[PDB]
């Protein structure tokens, strides 16, 4: 695997293929 | 957090995991 | 704004554009 | 839930707000 | 909801959320 | 218009349906 | 260039990649 | 028409370039 | 990691974040 | 292969990672 | 057709709609 | 190359069947 800038849109389509079943959070003012 | 992580700077597919439920 | 059809990463897309800045989290039924 | 009705049948963005934080 | 950049393909898809069935125009030089 | 409106500048999914026919 | 299959925002996606600055129309039946 | 040709048989990309402005 | 039901764009996109700056090839059958 | 392993049933990462460079 | 800078993930969808069947190589280190 | 010719400059979707199999 790599290491790239995920940005908007980007970042929580990531997530949804990282996690998948399992569901995840995006919580940007975190 | 995961923004600052990811768009600022970079992330691994293994540090996204954290944001996992 | 319309009804939509959404299915995998597209639900979570919408829910990007949706919720923005306030996030949200993506729990799928098991 | 929400997974499952906006993709097996529809949804309203209204509904999907129903999951922002 | 929210306010956020959309730029190029991402406001498209925007609009398409947006609008769905009703349609939509995509016109950049206005 | 529209990029102008959203891209350089920000806009609401309420602006956006401005451009709904 | 090849045929494609395009549903939903894939289709609208296609859409900006062909017309670009010249913009389109996105006009679903009903 | 494009919308429903494109998705449920298939449609070429100078097809597509039909609606363009 | 999760397993991935991924068709179309989405298969390409998932390519992408895996690969990374290593690249890949698109070998769909016939 | 996997192109349509991934599509009509499904696949893991680490099968997606056979296709790198 | 036209011209658009095409970054990141966008390149390799842009790559999937002009290659289709074909398939394609993304190799960003050449 | 492919990202030299497209995302720093730009490219054409002629340019981009250059990179089909
Ligand atoms: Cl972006
Ligand atoms: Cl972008
Ligand atoms: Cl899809
Ligand atoms: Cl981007
Ligand atoms: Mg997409
Ligand atoms: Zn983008
Ligand atoms: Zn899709």
């Amino acid at each position: 695997f790599v290491n790239q800038h995920l940005c908007g849109s980007h970042l929580v389509e990531a997530l949804y293929l990282v996690c998948g079943e399992r569901g995840f959070f995006y919580t940007p003012k975190t | 957090g995961i923004v600052e992580q990811c768009c600022t700077s970079i992330c691994s597919l293994y540090q996204l995991e954290n944001y996992c439920n």
